[PDB]
């Protein structure tokens, strides 16, 4: 039976919904009884305003497991344990010598600047779960538990395992940056590079 | 890949694959790839000597095995990521030869292009002769027939 | 005109922002985590390259010489090094690939010089 | 009729479906009657003319005779009538048929 | 622009006499088309506050015969009509006898006044048309065959004659372009020639539904 | 689906299943599609 | 029943020397596809140089794709035109295909003379590869 | 060329070049290397304080290419969005003196990022020329002569004039239509319910009948006018669009049988 590549960040464009382009990663760390959880890093597009008098830009958004809400990514990041956006935007973009790349990814870290602390952040992580948290408590620990062990099994299921996953956020939503720029063409759902 | 060639640590199966565009480099050991064996052309000569065929053509004798032949470095496994990055020869008596040259660059060369088709494929007789839906048809058929 | 890239503050290390001086009409770069303040360095604080003129040669890496499956030539020498194989190959980019340009790199050792033909 | 076409046709094309090819009956009946088309012909145009007006009349789609069913019958066979007009006139049939 | 507005009001003249022609009304033959310089020179090349404004060209046209029937064109200044506009109009009619009437709305009208238009139906009737419908008399267009309205004594004719009833003839909306242009009520069978390729000419029939 | 009930009645015109006349006389003719050949009108396209 | 039965007297067939046409065709089939291949060769080196001009309303990747594609369309009308020319007035494709009952001119051309641009969706082979249609090819290799 | 500019939808996307916005409290003083601003220097347009006190302004540059292409001015661009605009934006603009074509707006008198959102919303429907709902316009000279003019000359004969025709890739008719030098008698369509709301159902009945005959005989085939016929006649005999699908066969009153002899067979036995 054929199946998409598990563990392999892809790039991929639905052209219908209100995404632009859209990266995806079947995590599924290997001898693991638990199956394949997908994680998206998505853009939104609206590529004029965002249906608003101050939303310009693109902001890029997440889909976790068991989270029904379009997560932020910088939400994600601030929750990982990086408050600063330069550290967020080191872990993102690798130079800071293309100010074009820094000022497409500039609406979606201006998204989210009201929330500063990983405490709020994993509040806002817990806010609209598959299972929603009681109060601050319960839902602080659902979330840490959806970090530590829903998405990303691949790059590690462990405490110290947070920066491991940051950088390979940092991947995913840097790779789906060149797809937004163009400079890494799109990925194919039939190349069977892409395939098990 | 020299360690590939001579299988001290890496397995044969285990592929690398170095994005040269963007600075990338990964390697697969994953269980599910598909891959299939290529020659190894070293210059423009094929690392397949005539030593390798006088000892494989004396088999039950020597144990000298398609896997003796790996171990020597000379066939090595290629799936699909690494086929985008190795230039393929097609056959060796015409793409290491000198003409005009066309890339002179070749990694891999293909054993032989009659490899490609299936089990069903393999058994019509001059099927490039054919038509691509009539061999499609002959394929359905040959698990059909008689026998 | 040039790009603007992102001014970082020195205390915590977050994200300026532009805002006016309301007193000596100047922009100002302040936090909104801390309350820090810069001098700005340029009146263009936003721009936006529609046309999409860019610079294709910043792109391109001299590592790229080394792919085996690049096609190379000896009939354009390196300007640089005087080297004379060469390989040579597309744009490999969106917002792009509407003309055939093609983009020369020297494959000689430690010079990597690239340029546009 | 020629007006009535040209109206009716803006496109300068004329291959159009009609039930009895009137040529090849035309042809028929001078191979039956061995017509030898050398010899001066024996038909009085107004023979012609008349035959072609009652016939005209025998062919009918729509009965009655009030004027609603008489312009009914007027345009289901105005093609027909005009070809029959066109193909069965005194000219080509003292010239060419 | 006022180039463009003074040629906008006179195509919309032209459509508009064409309609009340095409109606079966008592138009003049120079006004049934006449030159865009003529109609410059009438009102005054200036639409923008000038001479050719609105309510200046209220058409009112009366019946080829019994002329007592008229439906005096209306042009309201405002681009959204609404009903304290369409009331004026209709102190305007009643102070006459007539209970025909059309409007010509530059933008939509409000649903509201949309109500209030069939809100006096058995009373007096009034159309409305936005300019876009007035800038092409689509009975022109080579798509649009021969409509011609039936009098009731030629429906029951045909009636008669295919002895069938108003049920069984194939229909045409009230809200039908064509049917707007004519203004053709509920029940009122009009005949269409169109040229056909098999049988050189066909007259159906489209009872109003 | 759609017309599996229009046909041809005994005065000659098409109608439905529930009498709603489709066409007055079939192919607007009332002549059958079996019997018709491609002929050429001759008094069309010449000169004057 | 009658043609039948004249045609066991007659017979037809078809076989191998039906599709081999005389040395002469086949140079000359090998001199079209040579200087179409050369054609399209010399519009790649003016399409690398920006010495292509692109047509009035599409790009100039298309200017290209339209010349390289008219190029091979002519290349193969000329050449199955030129392949037609040789059958001897006995040949039994010819016999099948002058009849109407099954084939016609292009199953000609391509079993004599050549088989023609292969097409995927309407256009060329994609590049399914990293700018390579296959790994035997160098990328961005855009030729016949 | 000059109607297929006139129907085209050109944003001010299209067109620009480039775009940035900056900090110029000091008009006469322009940090962006411009003397143009003579204008402002000598201008009576309110100087500043409640005007362009706005230190903030948007400098949009343009390219000379399409601004030839769509046949477009300067002036034509600034009185379009002064119009969209009203009062609250003021914008200068630059002579044919050079290649780059400057646009320099202003804010007349949320705070700064205000002006980034309108500049996001002049780049998206500002309309400059054309109609909306219609994309790229092609233009050509047609070979049937199902679209090539066929007239009758004095002497009886027919003749084929070939005339320029367009052909659109989005749909409005009533507006096309409108426009100027424009055939509104031939003017035909590829969309049926456009139609339906422009020329009636009759107009509908002979558009489809068309289309079908296209679609029929666009490989050769022949199909008689008869089924055309019907079928187009089927679809038009109530007034409006039969669709044929049950949201337009089981809307009629056939009988539940009939109607359920369709794809939807227990709701509408439920509902009769
Ligand atoms: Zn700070
Ligand atoms: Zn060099």
């Amino acid at each position: 039976q054929e199946k998409m590549a598990t563990n392999t960040v892809y790039v991929f464009a639905k052209k219908d919904s209100k995404y632009a382009y859209t990266g995806e990663c079947r995590s599924c760390l290997e001898n693991s009884s638990r199956p394949t959880s997908t994680i998206w890093v998505s853009m939104l597009a609206r590529g004029g305003q965002g249906a608003k008098k101050s939303a310009i830009g693109q902001r890029i958004v997440a889909t976790l497991p068991y989270i029904k809400q379009e997560v932020p990514i910088i939400i994600v990041f601030r929750a990982l344990g990086f408050v600063s956006d330069r550290d967020i935007l080191e872990h993102i973009i690798y130079d800071f010598e293309d100010p074009e790349m820094m000022e497409m990814v500039k609406p979606s870290l201006d998204e989210a600047f009201v929330i500063q602390e990983q405490n709020v952040a994993l509040n806002f992580i817990g806010s609209r779960g598959a299972k929603p948290g009681v109060t601050k408590e319960k839902r602080i620990k659902y979330a840490k538990e959806v970090l530590q062990k829903e998405m990303l099994p691949h790059v590690g299921v462990s405490d110290f395992c947070e920066t491991k996953k940051a950088y390979f956020l940092g991947y995913m939503v840097h790779r789906l940056l060149l797809a937004a720029l163009g400079r890494r063409e799109l990925d194919d759902r039939d190349h069977y590079g892409n395939k098990r | 890949r020299k360690l590939r060639r001579q299988m001290d640590i890496i397995v044969s199966e285990v592929s690398m694959i170095r994005d040269i565009r963007e600075r990338e480099i990964r390697i697969y050991t994953d269980a599910g790839r598909i891959c299939r064996p290529l020659l190894i052309v070293e210059k423009q000569k094929l690392l397949l000597k005539k030593r390798h065929i006088d000892q494989l053509k004396e088999r039950e004798y020597n144990n000298y095995s398609w896997q003796d032949l790996v171990a020597s470095g000379v066939v090595e496994y290629i799936d699909t990521l690494e086929e985008e990055t190795v230039m393929l020869a097609m056959t060796p008596d015409d793409l290491q030869e000198k003409e005009v040259a066309y890339c002179s660059t070749y990694t891999h060369c293909e054993i032989h292009p009659s490899m490609i088709l299936g089990v069903c494929a393999s058994i019509i007789p001059f099927p490039d002769h054919n038509q691509s839906p009539r061999n499609t048809y002959q394929s359905a058929m040959g698990k059909q027939a008689m026998g | 005109p040039g790009f603007v890239g992102i001014r970082f503050c020195q205390e915590c290390n977050n994200m300026l922002y532009p805002k006016e001086d309301k007193e000596n009409r100047i922009l100002l770069y302040a936090c909104r985590n801390c309350d820090y303040q810069q001098e700005a360095d340029n009146s263009c604080i936003y721009v936006n390259k529609i046309t999409h003129e860019v610079d294709e040669l910043t792109q391109i890496i001299a590592d790229v010489s080394q792919d085996p499956t690049l096609p190379r030539t000896e009939d354009h020498p390196c300007q640089k090094c005087g080297h004379k194989e060469a390989v040579f190959f597309q744009s490999h980019s969106a917002r792009a690939e509407d003309a055939m340009r093609l983009y020369y790199v020297c494959t000689a050792p430690h010079c990597g010089h690239r340029w546009t033909e | 009729d020629r007006e009535v076409l040209r109206v009716i046709f803006p496109t300068g094309d004329s291959k159009v479906v009609l039930p009895c090819n009137l040529l090849r009956m035309i042809w028929n009946a001078q191979k039956i009657f061995h017509i030898n088309p050398r010899l001066p012909s024996d038909l009085h145009p107004i023979k012609v003319v008349e035959g072609v007006k009652e016939l005209s009349k025998k062919l009918v789609i729509v009965n009655g005779d009030d004027p609603l069913s008489r312009q009914a019958q007027e345009n289901a066979t105005l093609l027909f009538n005009i070809h029959l007009r066109s193909t069965l006139c005194s000219r080509r049939m003292a010239e060419e048929f | 622009d006022d180039e463009e507005e003074t040629y906008r009001l006179w195509k919309i003249r032209k459509t508009i006499m064409q309609l009340c022609h095409d109606r079966g009304y008592l138009v003049t033959q120079d006004e049934l088309d006449q030159t865009l310089e003529e109609f410059k020179a009438q009102f005054g090349d200036k639409p923008s506050e000038g001479r050719p404004r609105r309510t200046d060209l209220t058409v009112l046209v009366a019946h080829n015969d019994d002329p007592t029937d008229q439906m005096f064109v209306f042009f309201p200044e405002e681009p959204k009509v609404g009903i304290k506009t369409i009331k004026v109009y209709c102190q305007r009619m009643q102070e006459e006898n007539i209970t025909r009437a059309l409007i010509v709305v530059q933008q939509g009208m409000t649903p509201s006044a949309k109500q209030s238009l069939v809100d006096m139906a058995p009373k007096y009737i009034l159309e409305q048309f936005l300019q876009q419908e007035l800038l092409i008399n689509i009975t022109e267009h080579e798509l649009v065959p021969e409509h011609v309205v039936m009098t009731k004594e030629e429906v029951t004719e045909l009636l008669a004659r295919y002895k069938l009833r108003e049920n069984q003839l194939p229909r045409i909306q009230a809200g039908d372009p064509v049917a707007r242009y004519f203004g053709i009520k509920r029940g009122q069978v009009v005949k269409i020639i169109r040229p056909s390729e098999t049988a050189g000419r066909y007259i159906t029939y489209r009872l109003v539904q | 689906k759609s017309m599996e009930s229009v046909m041809v009645k005994y005065d000659a015109t098409v109608r439905n299943s529930i009498n709603q006349v489709v066409q007055l006389r079939y192919g607007e003719d009332g002549l059958a599609g079996e019997s018709v050949e491609f002929q050429n009108l001759a008094t069309l396209k010449p000169s004057n | 029943t009658v043609i039948n039965n004249w045609l066991l007297i007659e017979g037809h067939t078809i076989g191998i020397g039906d599709s081999i046409a005389d040395s002469k065709t086949y140079q000359d089939i090998q001199n079209t596809i040579k200087k179409a291949k050369q054609d399209v060769i010399e519009v790649i080196e003016k399409a690398h140089n920006n010495e292509l001009e692109p047509t009035p309303g599409n790009t100039l990747r298309q200017t290209f794709e339209n010349q390289v594609n008219r190029i091979l369309n002519d290349a193969r009308d000329k050449t199955g035109s030129s392949a037609q020319k040789s059958l001897s007035e006995y040949n039994n494709f010819k016999s099948m295909v002058v009849s109407g009952a099954k084939g016609s001119k292009i199953n000609i051309s391509q079993v004599i003379a050549v088989v023609g641009q292969q097409n995927v969706e309407g256009k060329r082979i994609p590049f399914g590869f990293k700018h390579r249609t296959l790994p035997h090819f160098i990328k961005d290799d855009y030729g016949p | 060329k000059d109607i297929l500019c006139r129907l085209e939808h050109t944003t001010l996307r299209k067109v620009t070049a480039n775009t940035a916005i900056y900090y110029d409290p000091n008009p006469q003083s322009t940090v962006v290397a411009e003397d143009q601003e003579w204008v402002n220097v000598y201008y009576e347009m309110p100087d500043f304080d409640v005007a362009r006190i706005s230190p903030w302004l948007l400098r949009v540059e343009l390219d000379r290419k399409h601004m030839t292409d769509r046949k477009l001015t300067m002036e034509q661009i600034a009185e379009k969005i002064n119009a969209g605009f009203g009062d609250d934006l003021n914008c200068i603009f630059n002579d044919d003196n050079a290649e780059k074509l400057v646009l320099r707006i202003r804010i007349m008198n949320d705070d700064d990022v205000f002006l980034r959102c309108i500049e996001s919303n002049m780049l998206t429907d500002m309309t400059l020329q054309g109609i909306e709902q219609i994309s790229k316009v092609y233009m050509h000279l047609p070979q049937t002569d199902n679209k090539k003019k066929i007239i009758i000359t004095e002497d009886g004969e027919f003749k084929a004039l070939q005339e320029w025709i367009l052909e659109t890739d989005g749909v409005s008719l009533m507006r096309v239509l409108s426009e100027k030098d424009v055939d509104p008698v031939r003017t035909t369509s590829n969309d049926i319910v456009e139609i339906f709301t422009v020329l009636g159902i009759e107009a509908v009945r002979k558009a489809l009948e068309r289309e079908l005959y296209h679609v029929i005989s666009f490989d050769g085939s022949y199909v008689n006018y008869r089924h055309l016929a019907l079928l187009c006649d089927t679809m038009t005999c109530r007034g409006h669009l039969m669709a044929i699908t049950r949201h337009g066969v089981n809307r009629q009153d056939t009988g539940p049988l009939m109607k359920c002899s369709f794809e939807e067979t227990v709701d509408v036995l439920m509902e009769a």
